[PDB]
């Protein structure tokens, strides 16, 4: 916690740095909060950035509607 | 006879700042016989521990209760022509490297041993995510977003919408849709303009700030306290008075600072209670008033609703609800019922207005008068029951329709 | 647990403290018990009010749930279930309830092409309810909430205004129902 | 109140909804017409 | 009520074990006894919160 870990896989984050886990590009939805969105899961023990969800885009127009 | 439509801000905390102690650190630092000491009164830090942990997590659920409330993360249009309705204070601006509106970057602006501070778990670039994503999903896809898939609605379309979830018919925006335009960038320029100009406007956020800064100043100011021994310094009292006498100023020592972590523990707990109390109604607010309208007078904004939309703030949220405020009144002459071939007439949904010497029928919140036709009426009953009725004429259109 | 910390005195144990000491210096290892389990019982009770607050603040937001979706329908949106809401069934739960929110979420969207209002000659048209849907070559009316097409027609149609102050309008006939029923 | 047309809607036909029952419609504009 | 208890002092009021104590016990006798007040005054406060 909080701790910048020059003096004891490393990875380092906002919140401290981490130890024993390695870091994805790629983004998944995580359930182990951490601090500073860097979310821990189990796919090893991977840490990601958190998913902020899909990314959908909805089109707009000015006479265009949709009814289900 | 007119409206006008005004902007109004109330400010709602979200969560104040996390915060972990450690007991033998505060306690002690650095001196053993502290920590053999404090082994004497038992379980007085798991107990600490687990309740400032459970005021963290509880936190950090009421931050993430009040924003991620949709499950996509929905993308504005690159073009900004909505219909006359300039949407770009409160949109984000690719300009700023920070993704930060100028509401945002306003509001941002306006708000400044052994305690540690844990950073939240969501940082303010994914809480201004998920407000731009919010705002982007009530200003293209209308209310209907936050119940299931999100549909295209223009502008115009859903403003209708909210006017006749108000008991007004849409035959009053597409006519002056010019002049509410009009109002609504002015609404916005005067709220952006007054919005930083009291430095009291923000009152809330500044207050728990100041609160959570000087209950922490407070727990930190009290290791300088004698507490009734001879000095405040652990190293000092062991290495110049006899053991037996050190031991009963070390325990007093210890139970004066064990009281004040007390202290401070029941305070920010209660503090916390009452965040989360403030979380939730932010969250019912958040739930309400922007993924729909609400018909609950005098709950968003003062007057009547239209629509509301979130802004980002530091340790808190604010809104800009969007009111409708009929001003400008002029007052008539009316009756409940009128009379005609010996039976009753009533209103459909209007009231019978009278301005002097003929009769109208209009809305129940603009003066729109219309020609008293049977379509827009129904008949009940007999002249005799009702009072207060009056004689006059109706018109019906079969009479000029079948002689032709 | 708290019992069996000795609070800075000789042993946990009380009556080994009656039982080996005289009342001279019983007395304050008495009174050195009496304070630290005072204290540990203080803790107890106000995390225990804390708790017992949370738990009713909890308690009155499910029972206006209760009185707001069992009893009757809730207009306002994602109060009870995430979608527009129907009703609901209590179910009754050790130390608790559980819900089973009933919800209306419609799916399988369509695209269409609207437009605000309808001009016929000279006097514009509006929606009484609905709204106009045109799926390429002809106009329909529909209800905001599922896609059921009809004829355009005057009952369900309220003219107001001219043809050049509202904006963004098409050109179509109206079908007037007296007109055919007069030729017959 | 006697079953008119002004307080009613049409839709469909005579063969899904279920529990329909068989009766006669009142309609407006009837002793009009042919007067 | 509280004001006026021993507290595991000699006495509860002020000018009595001012006086007839030595002070250098008379200071510990009415340091336990204003620790005491003031704890009684934190649980009303708590209770006032
Ligand atoms: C209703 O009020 C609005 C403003 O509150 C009026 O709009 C003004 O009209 C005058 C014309 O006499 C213009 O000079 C002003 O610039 C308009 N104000 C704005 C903000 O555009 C409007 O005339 C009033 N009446 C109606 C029927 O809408
Ligand atoms: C629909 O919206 C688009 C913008 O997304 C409109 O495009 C505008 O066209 C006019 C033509 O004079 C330009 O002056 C605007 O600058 C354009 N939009 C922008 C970038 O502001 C389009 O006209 C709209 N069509 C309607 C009203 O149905
Ligand atoms: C929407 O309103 C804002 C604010 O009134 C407009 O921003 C102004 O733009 C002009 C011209 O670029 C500048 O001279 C002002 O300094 C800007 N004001 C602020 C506060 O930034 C913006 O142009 C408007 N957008 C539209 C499409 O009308
Ligand atoms: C009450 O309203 C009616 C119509 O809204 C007014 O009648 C019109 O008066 C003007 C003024 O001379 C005439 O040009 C119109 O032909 C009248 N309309 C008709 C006869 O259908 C009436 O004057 C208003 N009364 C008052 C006292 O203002
Ligand atoms: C509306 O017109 C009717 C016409 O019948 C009025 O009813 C008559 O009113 C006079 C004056 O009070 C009485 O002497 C008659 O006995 C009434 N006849 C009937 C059949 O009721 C009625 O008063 C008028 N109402 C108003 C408000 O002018
Ligand atoms: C839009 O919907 C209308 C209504 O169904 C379609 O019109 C029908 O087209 C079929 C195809 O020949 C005819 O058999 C029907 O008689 C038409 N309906 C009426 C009421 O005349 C129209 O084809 C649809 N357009 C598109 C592009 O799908
Ligand atoms: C519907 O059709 C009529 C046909 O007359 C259009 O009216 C013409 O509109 C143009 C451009 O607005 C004018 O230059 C003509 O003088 C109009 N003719 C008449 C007889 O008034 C009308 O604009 C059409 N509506 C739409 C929405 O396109
Ligand atoms: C840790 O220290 C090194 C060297 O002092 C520094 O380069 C690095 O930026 C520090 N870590 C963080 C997260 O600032
Ligand atoms: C993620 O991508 C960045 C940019 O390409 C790269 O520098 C980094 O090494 C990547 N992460 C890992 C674990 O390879
Ligand atoms: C109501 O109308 C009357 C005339 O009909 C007028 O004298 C009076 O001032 C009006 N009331 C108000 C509050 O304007
Ligand atoms: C409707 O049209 C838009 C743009 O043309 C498109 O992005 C969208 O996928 C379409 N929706 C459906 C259901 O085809």
């Amino acid at each position: 916690q909080g701790v910048n870990c020059t003096e004891v896989n490393v990875f380092q984050t906002r919140a401290g740095c981490l130890i024993g886990a390695e870091y994805v590009n790629n983004s998944y939805e995580c359930d182990i909060p951490i601090g500073a969105g860097i979310c821990a899961s189990y796919q090893s023990i991977i840490a990601y950035t958190m998913s902020l969800g899909a990314e959908n885009s909805v089109a707009y127009s000015n006479n265009s509607i949709a009814i289900p | 006879t007119n409206f006008t439509i005004s902007v109004t801000t109330e400010i709602l905390p979200v969560s104040m700042t996390k915060t972990s102690v450690d007991c033998t650190m505060y306690i002690c630092g650095d001196s053993t016989e502290c920590s053999n000491l404090l082994l004497q009164y038992g379980s007085f830090c798991t107990q600490l521990k687990r309740a400032l942990t459970g005021i963290a997590v509880e936190q950090d659920k009421n931050t993430q209760e009040v924003f991620a409330q949709v499950k996509q993360i929905y993308k504005t249009p690159p073009i900004k022509y909505f219909g006359g309705f300039n949407f770009s204070q409160i949109l984000p601006d690719p300009s700023k490297p920070s993704k930060r509106s100028p509401i945002e970057d306003l509001l941002f602006n306006k708000v400044t041993n052994g305690l540690t501070v844990l950073p939240p778990l969501l940082t303010d670039e994914m809480i201004a995510q998920y407000t731009s994503a919010l705002l982007a999903g009530t200003i293209t896809s209308g209310w209907t977003f936050g119940a299931g898939p999100a549909l295209q609605i223009p502008f115009p379309m859903q403003m209708a919408y909210r006017f006749n979830g108000i008991g007004v018919t849409q035959n009053v925006l597409y006519e002056n849709q010019k002049l509410i335009a009009n109002q609504f960038n002015s609404a916005i320029g005067k709220i952006q303009d007054s919005l930083s100009s009291t430095p009291s406007a923000l009152g809330k956020l500044q207050d728990v700030v100041n609160h959570n800064a000087q209950a922490l100043n407070t727990l930190v100011k009290q290791l300088s306290s004698k507490f009734g021994a001879i000095s405040s310094v652990l190293n000092d009292i062991l290495s110049r008075l006899d053991p037996p006498e050190a031991e009963v100023q070390i325990d007093r020592l210890i139970t004066g600072r064990l009281q004040s972590l007390q202290t401070y523990v029941t305070q920010q707990l209660i503090r916390a209670a009452e965040i989360r109390a403030s979380a939730n109604l932010a969250a019912t607010k958040m739930s309400e008033c922007v993924l729909g309208q609400s018909k609950r007078v005098d709950f968003c904004g003062k007057g009547y609703h239209l629509m509301s939309f979130p802004q980002s703030a530091p340790h808190g949220v604010v809104f800009l609800h969007v009111t409708y405020v009929p001003a400008q009144e002029k007052n008539f002459t009316t009756a409940p019922a009128i009379c005609h071939d010996g039976k009753a007439h009533f209103p459909r949904e209007g009231v019978f207005v009278s301005n002097g010497t003929h009769w109208f029928v209009t809305q129940r919140n603009f003066y729109e008068p219309q020609i008293i036709t049977t379509d827009n009426t129904f008949v009940s009953g007999n002249c005799d029951v009702v009072i207060g009725i009056v004689n006059n004429t109706v018109y019906d259109p079969l009479q000029p329709e079948l002689d032709s």
